[PDB]
């Protein structure tokens, strides 16, 4: 298909060949990001740092937890129509 | 079997509408979600297989919780309270800060993005290698290192009652396309006149029946045995630049040499292939130099003339021909010279553009 | 009221006299370097507000005094002072690399140029979070969050006798342009022949008055109640793309699907248009396939023909019809067949230019 | 100005407007980065590296002052004309 | 002299064959890795040059020793023995997704890749200033640490047996080419109508005899006495863009500016170059404004007329003009309107090919 | 060669030139990342984790230390032929 003999009268040559190979995603597994860590042997001596990071991460949060309920909300079992 | 009320929702990609529905078949019942969540805050460890009989492991990952165990526990009683506070409280805004670079507003389509476990390295502790080997992979081959660098996630909930994400990841594995074969592209400089020229072609080209394509190697590791891809490499050709690979020389373009030089050899199927106008080529067996007939462009050195050859200070045997004796440069045809920084095509466009105007006034008039 | 010497600089960019000039306007005055000089010897804090009662408040941080605090202090008498000295070594080594990073060599014009506060995490201490706090910003809406990474900072003075470094920095604030509208288009393939094919649009453009323009994403979050941007994004759209977007087919070019497939349906006013050629559509309501009409090129369902209609396997209910009836092929003008890939830009466009050479001939001898 | 209808017959959609907002910058603030660290708490431990560490910043310093000296010497006011 | 296996090699890129040959040369001898494998194992600092009398030094660098002396061996009679290992193993692990990084698949071929310096940070202990300092290299002048950065490495040796990577490095000096002028670009803006234009230069280009070149300031940096590249930054320049270089206006390419403003202004030469048909131009002296005449699309502002002019609200004082009063637009030819986005440059082109394929059967029916 | 009076007229500006300076590479120097670390003064409290290091690394280090013996072994002195 690619004429390597009118390719080498202009400097051009193939230096290797292989197969192609792509990834395909099958199965499934869960994962959970633990955002609260366990403080209970730190005593009451990280509650203002941790009572602020919790304060950060709602802004975070919450806008993604709106946006999957906007989906899912509009996705019924069949016999709904 | 469940429906999308496309009325409701009004505008969604297909990329949207499968991800949302794949939101819906991977996302954990709401009675799973109170179990989960009881098991969360029960644990005490950075990474934890969460098994619960019946239903499916759980892996958690906890960002700072190996920074707590092996630093700030084991100082609890040397360090004031106050100091220990302000420790933790620094881990906690550097990490904070990785969680809103990956999920804040940067975060365009929550519902349909794939965030590759790479990225997810710091929001898991800043390594990955044990959320790995939890998972089975051993890190023994180069294949199962792709692989396990392949898996992307997906958000299936967030939990703003106990702050924490729920992520479904998908193994990657391999799937051989017979009929595509990757070609790796490789040129030599050729002289014309003081002109130093090469053939603008493709690093990398595919095959595919009667097609050659593009091929993207970003997503690609040339592995021994074939080519692996974690995404989709094949891309369009146009039509000319295919010609150009079915040998139509004239449908070839080529570029003046950066700098000063090109490749002015290459070691090919046990031959040189070699610009001795540009280089000094010298046969090593007999000590006699080797000439470049003036109008020929290339000289393609074989062990049938030259069984040792040395090619600008350095030596190499070579074989026997696999490349025909060069030909006169009058018996090819040279494609059209071009420039790629954008700039120039740019300019040569624009040019091109007011000489076809002008010629769309004139053609008119005589016929 | 101040003059710049222009025949004694020679040459400046507009870029470099207005930053000059604000310089002067922005720069402490002689003395209260020396007060700031003394108030920084005096402190040994991570982050300070200094402030001396009528003068501005000045937020002074140290980028690595949280560490000589936390981590050397409470071991002074449990660690060597040979040891002591050399955990301190490698903090400094690290911190200045990022000195010399930022502020070295690669910064081309100082006086002019404005410096990301995300770009000066590690001199700040490698987190700005508690910087952005003390000038006000509460991490409390994303907005806030925005903006706040929107403040780039201009170097006012470089203290060479105390080594420190004066920036000052600007609060972003939004500007609402009520006369431009951003737009996201999306498309779906269609097939003529057996080729699979796409039209060429931008994924942004902006409309403004009589103007289509194109838009550049990269800086700018897609907010609920507008687009933010952190930078101008809008840029000049040619002619003949901006004829495209107003309705001329024929100026909209097109090309082939990468891969395996296109985007062969989409959701939008309630209703799917797919490439049903392409992909099984079915009515649910009816249970009977949707065929499209061979000389039609996409297929576009509502609830007049196909109240719940299935299309790859996914189910969607949709509304009334907002969009017509297909129309044959030969009723649409099609443009353009184009490849985006670079190489293939330029090789067609010397073989343009080329055979626009030998026309240049041709139209003058029998004329 | 957009045609929605005949770019549909070429399977191109509008799937969201916005309004288009641009961040300006206003009012001023100073802030200062101290590169040389209070160590008087480490009791001379540290004094070789940090006379190593201000001589490292000295040569990224020095430029930076006098490209900013370069400049604000050709800024007088108004009345030396 | 040695001798390069062709046949047996098959194929070779030029930069494969020499890489291969200076492996060989640099390669350490087979009992001198002998003596390094003993030498590495009884030593323990994280840096160090291994002196063998007779042979040369060779530096040794491990990647987590400072933090084994630094951190965990004082905490030997404090921490549990497990607690010990754990914080070593997070160390390894994250020492290990490094050497992965770098030397793993994603490295391509591994013979002739040359890594620079700083990549190789991480793998030297996460700094490289103590390094280049045992290496000679002072940081006292800006040259020599932009020589220090350019250093590449090349891999000599990997050791399966005892765990370690032999590299070759070498020093990068400056190589002055005389004939090479590089020239920093600048343009402003002037109105055609209500359409605001600016000139498509490239930001900087270079001269070099009878040639103009094209300039990549990527590797570059502009210090005081001259451009220092760490590579060629030459490239090739379209002879059209080189004719507007030249004083052709008319192959000069234009295209109207982006948001809503260009550099209405620049000093040059003592002068001030003004679009004053798009901001306020005044004669500082006289207190008068200065208007653009209307068949002029640039105002050319030099002591001449007014020694001090303000421009759009900055002062600047002016010397004797070194550039002639504007001439009528009438005068200039100007050159086509282009834009530089790709989708545009790919629109417009299919547009134009479209328009030749046409004209491509007209001239033979009249002719 | 460069017309700076017709480009002026068009609103291009010439605002600085310099010589052009190449880095070039010469001489030589080794150096050697040393993978194992000396672990003595840690009595054997970290054999399970440096043993699964060495483990991880082998993965990455034969490839490489494989295709350095596949150039060198094509590379004779001259005299073999
Ligand atoms: C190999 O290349 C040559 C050109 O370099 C091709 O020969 C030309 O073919 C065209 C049309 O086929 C003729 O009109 C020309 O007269 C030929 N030119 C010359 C110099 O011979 C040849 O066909 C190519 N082979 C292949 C398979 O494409
Ligand atoms: C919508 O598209 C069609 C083409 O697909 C336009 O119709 C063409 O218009 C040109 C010039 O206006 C005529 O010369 C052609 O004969 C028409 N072609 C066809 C197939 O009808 C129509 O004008 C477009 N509408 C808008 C607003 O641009
Ligand atoms: C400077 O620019 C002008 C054009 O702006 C050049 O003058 C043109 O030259 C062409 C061919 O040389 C003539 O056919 C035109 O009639 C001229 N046009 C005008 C408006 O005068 C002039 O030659 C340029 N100078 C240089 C060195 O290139
Ligand atoms: C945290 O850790 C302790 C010890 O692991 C565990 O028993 C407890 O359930 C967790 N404690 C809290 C308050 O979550
Ligand atoms: C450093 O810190 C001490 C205690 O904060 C402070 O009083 C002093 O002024 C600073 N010392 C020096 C030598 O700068
Ligand atoms: C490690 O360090 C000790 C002390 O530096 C040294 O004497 C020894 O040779 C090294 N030990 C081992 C087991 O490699």
């Amino acid at each position: 298909q690619i004429h390597w003999g009118n390719l080498s009268k202009i400097g051009v040559v193939g230096i290797g060949s292989a197969s192609y190979k792509v990834m395909t995603r099958s199965s499934h597994q869960s994962l959970v990001i633990k955002l609260m860590p366990n403080i209970t042997l730190l005593n009451n001596c990280t509650r203002v740092e941790i009572a602020e990071y919790r304060r950060l991460l709602r802004t975070v949060l919450e806008p993604i937890r709106d946006a999957l309920n906007a989906m899912t909300q509009n996705i019924r079992p069949v016999q709904s129509v | 079997g469940v429906v999308l009320a496309g009325a409701a929702l009004g505008v969604a990609t297909a990329a949207q509408i499968t991800a949302g529905i794949a939101l819906h078949q991977s996302m954990l019942n709401s009675q799973a979600i109170d179990n989960l969540r009881a098991s969360l805050e029960t644990t005490n460890q950075a990474i934890e297989a969460i098994r619960q009989a019946g239903q499916e492991m759980i892996l958690a990952v906890q960002g700072v919780q190996d920074y707590i165990n092996n630093e700030l526990i084991p100082s609890m009683n040397q360090l004031s309270c106050d100091l220990i506070g302000q420790k933790l409280g620094l881990k906690l805004l550097r990490y904070y800060t990785e969680i809103l670079s990956l999920f804040g507003p940067s975060l365009r389509d929550p519902i349909s993005a794939e965030i590759s476990i790479q990225a997810l390295s710091y929001a898991l502790g800043g390594d990955i290698n044990k959320v790995l080997e939890k998972l089975g992979y051993s890190g023994g081959d180069l294949l199962g290192i792709l692989e396990s660098r392949g898996i992307k996630a997906r958000i299936t909930h967030v939990d703003t009652e106990s702050y924490f994400i729920v992520l479904s990841i998908a193994y990657p594995t391999l799937s051989e396309i017979k009929g595509v074969i990757v070609h790796r592209l490789e040129g030599v400089s050729y002289n014309i006149g003081s002109q130093e020229w090469y053939t603008t072609v493709p690093k990398y080209v595919a095959t595919q029946g009667y097609l050659i394509s593009n091929f993207d190697e970003s997503s690609c590791t040339f592995m021994p045995e074939g080519t692996v891809c974690s995404q989709n490499a094949l891309y369009p050709m146009s039509p000319l630049l295919q010609e150009c690979l079915r040998g139509s020389t004239k449908s070839c373009a080529r570029t003046l040499v950066s700098g000063s030089f090109g490749n002015r050899f290459i070691l090919s199927q046990g031959n040189l292939i070699a610009n001795c106008a540009s280089i000094l080529c010298k046969c090593y067996t007999t000590g006699t130099i080797i000439n470049q007939d003036p109008d020929k462009i290339l000289t393609y050195i074989a062990a049938d003339h030259c069984p040792v050859v040395e090619v600008n200070g350095v030596t190499i045997q070579v074989g026997s021909r696999r490349y025909p004796d060069a030909v006169y440069l009058h018996r090819i045809d040279l494609g059209p010279p071009i420039s790629l920084e954008r700039l120039d095509v740019g300019t040569n466009l624009g040019n091109a553009i007011a000489k076809l105007e002008d010629a769309k006034e004139l053609l008119e008039s005589s016929d």
